[PDB]
RNA sequence: GGUGAAAAGAACCCCGGGAGGGGAGUGAAAUAGAGCCUGAAACCGUGGGCUUACAAGCAGUCACGGCCCCGCAAGGGGUUGU
RNA sequence: UCGGGGCUUAAGCCCAGCGCCGAAGCUGCGGGUCUGGGGGAUGACCCCAGGCGGUAGGGGAGCGUUCCCGAUGCCGAUGAAGGCCGACCCGCGAGGGCGGCUGGAGGUAAGGGAAGUGCGAAUGCCGGCAUGAGUAACGAUAAAGAGGGUGAGAAUCCCUCUCGC
RNA sequence: ACCGGAGCGCUGUCUCGGCGAGGGACCCGGUGAAAUUGAACUGGCCGUGAAGAUGCGGCCUACCCGUGGCAGGACGAAAAGA
RNA sequence: AGCGGCACGCGAGCUGGGUUCAGAACGUCGUGAGACAGUUCGGUCUCUAUCCGCCACGGGCGCAGGAGGCUUGAGGGGGGCUC
């Protein structure tokens, strides 16, 4: 009953190869570099999606303070009116909906004060 | 939808006095306008915001005593080659540096965050290259 | 059409050679020879000889003419290495790698139309 | 081998730019006068020759 | 294993002021052409099989043919001096075909011996009788007296 | 340790001191060409695409731009400017 | 040198009211997971409930392997196996399948059985190739010059002439 | 050819080293090792850390790569610490 | 005629004189092998720098017409004794 190893590992470490060819390194070709730098990789995903959305949130509320204090004033103040204007969400994202159009954002803007203010 | 990218925008110059001001406070300003964040589309990597010539700056006021107090050092790689020099005598000679010491460090650090540094120009005047536009700021 | 002078199985070591190979690469046959002649190495005659078997199949083999003929690749591979067993103090039986090479000598005449 | 030894594998990279400054030098040949064909600056090729042509001796 | 090795069982380098590991003789797995880690040498894969159980055994697994209904027990076969074509025109004409393989249980030795020589028909017959015969192939083609056999390998 | 069914195991021309090849000729096939069925990995080369000569690196990751090439669309590879 | 800067009716100090950011904690969404209830005898499957990190380890399940019964059979030159390419489909997963290029004659389903089974290491055993580096060294500090001959090729063989241990 | 101590003549042992000499090295020419080697795209202050960092951080000089030379660090190689 | 920090700096730089080797002797303890923060005399630190660091030297490049020569001095290095 003979177990000689074959061509498993053969296959299986040239899986790692398509799966890891592409970076920089005597890695990028070293099979147990390669797969250290898989590793780093995949778990960078990980971290990199929950930090995705944060970063999103960010640049959102980023362009929004902006044109916020442009056509009226702080961002905080204009929220403070919309949570009080009750216009549930509007998506900080969908604020950019200030990002085109500047009637609509700045109308809500004055929404913003009409509620508290 | 998919957030917006502004496309190769216009760079809008812009021009500011100085005199009686406050240094930190000054570039406090300068810096928030020398990248995007004033302008509605702000985006990180770019560099798209507004040129800055700032007028004379050898009179730009400061609190305390920094005058005789603060002081600004340089290293030269060699041997007791730290140079520190006081606020003081930086205006007497060539102060337009001042300014721009207090701006540079109040700017990111990479690549851009030194290409939006060459986006200011500082004159111990008034009085610039009059290139183009150039709207007034307070 | 394109000549071709390949041989295996001959000495020197890949760098040397190379860097006889690539001062030559791409250049007419007249240039290079004068080169091959006038050259402080012996890449001088390697370079020479297999070039030179490449310049006589375009005269009675492939046909090009050689007012037209320059040089195109010339690779240059590796072949086995000699693993030589010397002597050294206090007793090691030093490798010492004699690396055997590759040169290959393309060509063609000038122009297409 | 002693003390200072090269303490890890040296790059492809460092390879390739240390055998950057390597490469060679071509050739430097101009004609020669009363002839037809090349000889390196200030020589007397045997098949040709300088000026009065000494040697020229060969088959 | 390592020991029926024609090597030794002597060092080579030493144990501390070495530089390389530590071993030597060069018969352990860890070198070239090491010995074994247990494993393949002769063996016994068999055992016992109860009495009563494997009765049943052939029982069930014959009886189990016959609740299919692919079995018979001819009285006497008509081929008799074991000669193929005479069991082949016989088979032809005793319900059989081709594609259908014969624990063709009988007993005597001549219409075999067609059988000895059968290419689908494996031939079986009575002093073996298993069930993996009669699972493994199809024909139950029982002189009287294989089914003799058969009826007192239960008998209880 | 293995060329092929089998030696049919490569004459004659060509460069070359030979070696080795460029052709031809052979077989189904010379990517079976003589330690020659298979020929990978680490591995050293040559062509091409993208990128690099103000810049701080466990070498990637998330987004966006430049780009080149596959793509009917939609998309996809790739590559890296920040 | 407070983290850094750069603040002096504060960007510091303490004290009050409202604002907002900012965690995988929470709301939402929807796919998988196990355990309780229920619909379906209903198995399949769906609907309600909650937990949903984890070394040793306890427990369960699955992919992959060399071979044996199936196998007097099934697959295959329109090409076995394996080799290489995939931006394609199926599995949560290790994988399965399928197409492209190769190579040249082997492979074994559904059920089942058994074992040298799954390697990244052990200053690991063997093979293979680079790193160092075109560097150190080219083994007496008793020394070599030419003219010619030879020969595809000459300082290096050879002839003579010379000089030195 | 044993260990102290002292005087005489002499001297590059010392002050204070300068010149020259042949041979190594340095340039060309023919060949071509080694121990170490996870990979590296490998600079510095002030702190950080299981106490001693290019790599963490608040931060430094500087285009890319090389050659000669000195020897401080990589807790430096020789060992599975005498 | 300073006091001090930096592996009480610097044996991939020297020195290996002092140090805790085996030899031998001596004081000393032990019945003795031998051992004693007791002494004595002699006693093998190992040339090729890989990255960094540094001291000079260049090549390739760059300075958004190609080039030749005269230059600016921001920076930075050296310099500061005393009778």
């Amino acid at each position: 009953p003979r177990a000689k190893t074959g061509v498993v590992r053969r296959r299986k470490h040239k899986k790692i190869l398509k799966l890891a060819k592409g970076y920089w390194g005597l890695r990028s070709k070293s099979f147990r570099k390669a797969r250290e730098t898989l590793f780093a990789a995949g778990n960078y995903a990980y971290a990199h999606r929950k930090r995705r959305k944060r970063d999103f949130r960010r640049l959102w509320i980023v362009r929004i303070n902006a044109a916020c204090r442009q056509h009226g004033l702080n961002y905080s103040t204009f929220i403070h009116g919309l949570k009080k204007a009750g216009i549930e969400v509007d998506r900080k994202n969908l604020a950019d909906l200030a990002v085109r159009e500047p009637q609509v954002f700045a109308e809500l803007v004055e929404r913003a004060k009409a509620a508290q203010g | 939808m998919k957030t917006y990218v502004p496309k190769q925008v216009e760079p809008r110059w812009v021009l500011i006095d100085a005199e009686g001001k406050t240094l930190g406070r000054l570039a406090t300003k300068i810096a928030t306008l020398l990248r995007g964040k004033h302008r509605p589309d702000w985006t990180p990597n770019v560099a798209m915001g507004d040129f800055v010539v700032v007028v004379n700056a050898d009179k730009i006021r400061v609190t305390g005593k920094k005058l005789e107090q603060k002081i600004y050092t340089r290293y030269s790689g060699y041997p007791g080659g730290l140079k520190k020099i006081p606020l003081e005598k930086m205006l007497a000679t060539h102060p337009e540096r001042v300014l721009e010491h207090a701006v540079k460090g109040m700017l990111p650090k990479g690549p851009l965050g030194r290409r939006l540094f060459k986006r200011l120009k500082v004159y111990a005047g008034p009085d610039h290259p009059h290139q183009a536009q150039r709207p007034e700021k307070l | 059409m394109e000549a071709k002078a390949i041989a295996r199985y001959v000495r020197i070591s890949p760098r040397k050679v190379r860097l006889v190979v690539d001062l030559i690469r791409g250049k007419s046959l007249e240039e290079a020879r004068n080169i091959l002649r006038y050259t402080n190495k012996r890449g001088a005659y390697f370079v020479a000889k297999v070039l030179e078997s490449a310049a006589a199949n375009a005269v009675n083999n492939h046909d090009m003419l050689e007012d037209r003929l320059y040089v195109k690749a010339a690779y240059v591979d590796e072949g086995p290495a000699l693993k030589r067993v010397l002597p050294r103090a206090r007793g090691r039986a030093d490798i010492i790698k004699k690396r055997t090479s590759h040169i290959t000598v393309i060509l063609g005449e000038k122009h297409g139309k | 081998a002693k003390h200072p030894v090269p303490k890890k594998k040296t790059s492809k990279a460092r390879r390739d730019a240390r055998r950057s400054h390597h490469a060679l030098t071509p050739p430097t040949l101009v004609p020669c006068p009363e002839c037809k064909a090349m000889k390196p600056p200030h020589t007397v090729c045997p098949e040709c020759g300088y000026y009065a042509g000494r040697k020229v001796l060969e088959v | 294993t390592r020991g029926e090795v024609a090597y030794s069982g002597r060092k080579i380098w030493p144990q501390k002021h070495t530089g390389r590991a530590r071993h030597g003789d060069i018969g352990a797995p860890i070198f070239v052409g090491g010995g074994v880690v247990f494993g393949p040498k002769p063996r016994d894969y068999s055992y016992t099989l109860p009495k009563k159980v494997r009765k049943k055994g052939l029982a069930m697994a014959v009886a189990d043919r016959a609740r299919e209904g692919k079995l018979l027990l001819v009285e006497a076969f008509a081929g008799v001096n074991g000669k193929t074509k005479e069991f082949l025109a016989w088979a032809k004409e005793a319900g059989l075909d081709g594609s259908e393989s014969v624990l063709l249980v009988t007993g005597n030795e001549l219409v075999r011996r067609a059988a000895r020589n059968l290419p689908w028909v494996v031939t079986l017959a009575p002093e073996g009788l298993n069930v993996y015969d009669i699972v493994r192939t199809e024909r139950l083609v029982m002189d009287l007296d294989a089914w003799e056999v058969f009826q007192n390998r239960i008998g209880g």
